[PDB]
């Protein structure tokens, strides 16, 4: 019962679960090769981290997961790494040919030719479920696999699951570590055709996490592994409430309820703390009032964006770790007489707490220090829209010359299909100017 | 044999309702596997009012638990008293409501309503004389708020004629799980006001505030609160339980205390409460004074800002009877302005020999007053400041629901409210 399952979505979506299913197996316990010495029930069970993992009778406990990219070269190294013996082969499934950074060749051109495979190996894994509560969707905005086949994807979703939840991981991109001058492009595309089919998305920036590397973890030049060690914890927050249980413990769908207003109003703000390192955190206990009050520092977002200048509908603290009400509510209390929360005047003020009890892991050869106890912060903020603006606003000096456009129209795109994309960012945009006016 | 058929539902309701039977399990001499092994027959002589007779001389509550996920239920079963309850009375879903009351009442809870109703039936069938039911359960979830009050309305129609209470716990925005709780406690109200013949309002932020200010709890847990609970629904019930003159059954008890139909919510208290002196003597007057003091009550409401059309008070313990009858004809004849004038002789007192346990004596409250509107006036602004935008609604509409059924809703609880303030001026 209450089985999720993953999907990651070219390289980014599969180099992030990489960085997820390695963290979860050591949160639970589980070995390289799936075995789980602490798990008495052999093949089987209802356990919290039953909703991840499935179990064979031989002992091995398999990621509910599919992997996915439309060359191989990626997810190669998935199926000849560490974790080869993790996953069936069925659940890596790679195309020859890449969508060449152009959302078009990802929905349609190479995308099409791949489609209905993906979805009989997402059937396969759903067949096993007891329960099935919903999709985890792992893409980046910019590259073409990631913005092109996982909107077709997501579209045969809703037909296949119907209203089944299906939230999303998205990696918005960043000029330090971007590979293509079009993601602009796929970004607003991928968006506007995923928009109604997704009923909650975590925006990921990679130069928040870039700059938050670089300021926290004294990184020089962070790579993917860098950054992706840091999202695999903030991803790990998020899902805690899904893969353990507890007295304190508060389901993420029941932080959904508080998050998400309107349809398409989904797009949480997160903020994680501590982001320390290793030798800064040596003899240097943070309390709950400590990383409490980051979160509230925009430094510590995910999103580069100012909620100082927006106002709130929405504030959850995901805990774990060594953490109990009374200081929680005692770091709040000191927040709500010192901090730019302005709430809108329709919404109550607040804040919704969750506590898990199993502490924060770290992963060897890492950046971050192991620390007792964390926090991550899930607020539903009109600032969110600034990431939309600065996108929108590269889209438009391109297209107003129709740049690169002619790659998109060669794989059979529409002018018109930009432009109602666009249309579509506009009212987005709009939307969240609405929702923060005050009420007459 | 007046029987009575409990109903538990949702989280709240179950653990609160889980509570309960441990409390009076314990006053009646029924340990965890349903064996008698108490020293007075006034445990027993009324003890089929909620226990049914078992094979070996085993009492079994008559008790039906329901929820639309297995969770609570499992805690309850692994629970202190959890053997205790009949195994066949668990009934329960899988997909939960997801604190939405469209979900309770309209999708999930109706593939599992039927399920509950046969269970329901099997108790009833059993009774010599059934009085009715008693439902346990919060207004601000999903399953407690939804399903419960569908359920309240099929028992209804099956059971026209039987007495229908419910113990309702009101959401608070001070002690709350869900932005969208004032929705379910909006649309839950308006099946209450027309289907049961007597509700205790419990409001959250009583509770908490009790633990806090006068208890002393620094922290207070769900934990904490249901033990409030659990002793106040001990007090109020004692009257059903035990042998007595006054209020001996839900009916009788409902011709006292419900002048006009729609008016038949309650606000309840507890005393004493002390905080951890605890061995101190308690005297009748001190009873007597902390049972009538807001800071005892729990539905939130000042008292004073209204007036009682009916009041029903139970002592319990070794203690004079006519100095009980001297300090509650105090009480009346120097606050007399706060008793409505024309229903002469509207505070009825009762008096039981068995404390609760560890305690001397105790007394509980429960009050008809008009002040009670404050309680949904609550209800209804945080209701307003959300619906006005419209915000939160796909949750239902989702399920099924339009925008109308809110309006109605909100119409018929500012009625209640207007309601209430006719009898306040009258
Ligand atoms: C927090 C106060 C606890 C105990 C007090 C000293 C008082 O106890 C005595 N002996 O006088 C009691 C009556 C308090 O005034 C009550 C408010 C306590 C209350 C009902 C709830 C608290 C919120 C809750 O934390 C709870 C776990 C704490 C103690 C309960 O075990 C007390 C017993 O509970 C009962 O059901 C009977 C009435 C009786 O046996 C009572 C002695
Ligand atoms: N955080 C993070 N971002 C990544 C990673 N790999 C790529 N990106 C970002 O993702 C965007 C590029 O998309 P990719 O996921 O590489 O492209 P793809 O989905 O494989 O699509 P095609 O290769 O065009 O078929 C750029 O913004 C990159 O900076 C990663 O491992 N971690
Ligand atoms: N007093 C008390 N209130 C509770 C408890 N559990 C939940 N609540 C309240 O009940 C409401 C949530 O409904 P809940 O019973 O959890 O939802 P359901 O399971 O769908 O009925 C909120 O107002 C909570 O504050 C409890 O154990 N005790
Ligand atoms: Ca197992
Ligand atoms: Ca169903
Ligand atoms: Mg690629
Ligand atoms: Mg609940």
């Amino acid at each position: 019962m209450r089985e999720c399952i993953s999907i990651h979505v070219g390289q980014a979506g599969v180099q992030i679960g990489n960085a997820c299913w390695e963290l979860y197996c050591l949160e639970h316990g589980i070995q390289p090769d799936g075995q789980m010495p602490s798990d008495k029930t052999i093949g089987g069970g209802d356990d919290s981290f039953n909703t991840f993992f499935s179990e064979t009778g031989a002992g091995k406990h398999v990621p509910r997961a599919v992997f996915v990219d439309l060359e191989p070269t990626v997810i190669d190294e998935v199926r000849t790494g560490t974790y080869r013996q993790l996953f069936h082969p069925e659940q890596l499934i790679t195309g020859k040919e890449d969508a060449a950074n152009n959302y078009a060749r990802g929905h349609y051109t190479i995308g099409k030719e791949i489609i209905d495979l993906v979805l009989d190996r997402i059937r396969k894994l759903a067949d096993q479920c007891t329960g099935l509560q919903g999709f985890l969707v792992f893409h980046s905005f910019g590259g073409g696999t990631g913005s092109g086949f996982t909107s077709l994807l997501m579209e045969r979703l809703s037909v296949d699951y119907g209203k089944k939840s299906k939230l999303e991981f998205s990696i918005y991109p960043a000029p330090q570590v971007s590979t293509a001058v079009v993601e602009p492009y796929n970004s607003i595309l991928t968006t506007h055709t995923t928009l109604e089919h997704s009923d909650c998305a975590f925006m990921v920036d990679n130069e928040a996490i870039y700059d938050i590397c670089r300021r926290n973890l004294d990184i020089e030049r962070p790579t993917y592994t860098n950054l992706n060690r840091l999202i695999s914890q903030i991803v790990s927050s998020i899902t805690a409430s899904l893969r353990f249980d507890g007295a304190l413990n508060v389901d993420l769908t029941e932080f959904q309820t508080n998050l998400v207003p309107y349809p398409r109003i989904h797009f949480p703000l997160a903020t994680y703390a501590p982001v320390i390192s290793a030798e800064k955190a040596y003899h240097e206990q943070l309390s709950v009032a400590e990383i409490t009050n980051a979160c509230f520092e925009p430094a510590n977002q995910m999103v580069k964006c100012d909620p100082r200048h927006g106002k709130y509908m929405a504030c959850c603290l995901l805990y774990r770790g060594d953490v109990v009400p009374k200081d929680v509510n005692a770091a709040i209390a000191t927040i709500k007489t010192k901090r730019s929360i302005q709430f809108v005047d329709w919404c109550p003020t607040g804040f919704k707490v969750g506590i898990n009890y199993q502490p924060p892991t770290v992963v060897p050869g890492g950046d971050l220090a192991k620390v007792q106890r964390a926090v991550c912060m899930l607020s539903n903020t009109t600032a969110i829209a600034e990431a939309w603006a600065r996108l929108d606003h590269k889209f438009d000096l391109m297209y107003a010359k129709r740049a690169f456009v002619h790659w998109y129209v060669g794989e059979g795109m529409e002018e018109g299909e930009f432009s109602e994309a666009r249309e579509d960012m506009a009212a987005l945009e709009k939307d969240y100017e609405e929702v923060g006016v005050d009420s007459v | 044999m007046r029987e009575i058929v409990h109903i538990q539902a949702g989280q709240c309701g179950n653990q609160i309702g889980a509570k309960f039977w441990e409390v009076i399990s314990d006053e009646h001499g029924i340990d965890p596997t349903g064996s008698y092994h108490g020293d007075s027959d006034l445990q027993l002589e009324r003890i089929n009012v909620y226990y049914n007779e078992a094979t070996g001389n085993k009492y079994v509550p008559r008790a039906i638990l329901v929820d639309l996920e297995p969770g609570t239920m499992d805690s309850v079963r692994s629970g202190p008293f959890g053997q205790i309850f009949r195994p066949d009375n668990f009934v329960f879903g899988q997909s939960g409501a997801g604190n939405n009351w469209a979900k309770g009442h309209y999708t999930e809870g109706a593939e599992l309503v039927d399920s509950v109703l046969d269970v329901v039936r099997k108790e009833s069938e059993s009774c010599d004389c059934l009085q009715g039911f008693q439902l346990t359960h919060s207004l601000g979830g999903g399953t407690g708020s939804g399903m419960g009050t569908l359920l309240i309305s099929k028992i209804r129609e099956e059971y026209p004629d039987r007495i229908m209470n419910t113990f309702s716990v009101m959401p608070s925005p001070k002690v709350s799980d869900t932005v969208v709780e004032p929705y379910n406690a909006t649309l839950s109200v308006h099946q209450l006001v027309e289907n049961t013949d007597e509700t205790y309002c419990i409001d959250n932020e009583a509770l908490y505030d009790i633990c806090f200010r006068t208890l002393k709890l620094t922290t207070p847990t769900y934990g904490d609160l249901n033990h409030l609970v659990s002793a106040t629904m001990s007090g109020v019930t004692t009257c059903l339980r035990f042998p007595g003159q006054l209020n001996a059954d839900l009916r009788k008890l409902a011709v006292n205390m419900v002048p006009f139909p729609r008016l038949h919510f309650f606000m309840p208290g507890f005393a004493p409460l002390t905080s951890r002196q605890q061995y101190r003597a308690l005297t009748v007057p001190e009873l007597t004074q902390q049972m009538f003091d807001s800071k005892n009550m729990m539905a939130a409401c000042d008292p004073r800002h209204g007036r009682y059309l009916t009041v029903a008070a139970i002592f319990r313990g070794r203690m004079s009877m006519k100095e009980v009858d001297e300090q509650m004809l105090n009480v009346q004849n120097k606050n007399s302005s706060y008793f409505v004038e024309w229903i002469p002789n509207n505070v009825k007192t009762a008096v039981c020999d068995i404390p609760p346990r560890g305690l001397k004596m105790s007394a509980t409250f429960i009050g008809n007053s008009t002040a009670i509107q404050e309680l949904f006036k609550r209800i209804s602004e945080q209701f307003t400041a959300m619906f006005r935008r419209k915000a939160f609604l796909h949750w239902y509409t989702g399920e099924g629901m339009d925008e109308m059924e809110f309006t109605e809703a909100e119409s018929n609880m500012n009625d209640l409210v207007s309601e209430y303030q006719q009898y306040q001026d009258a």
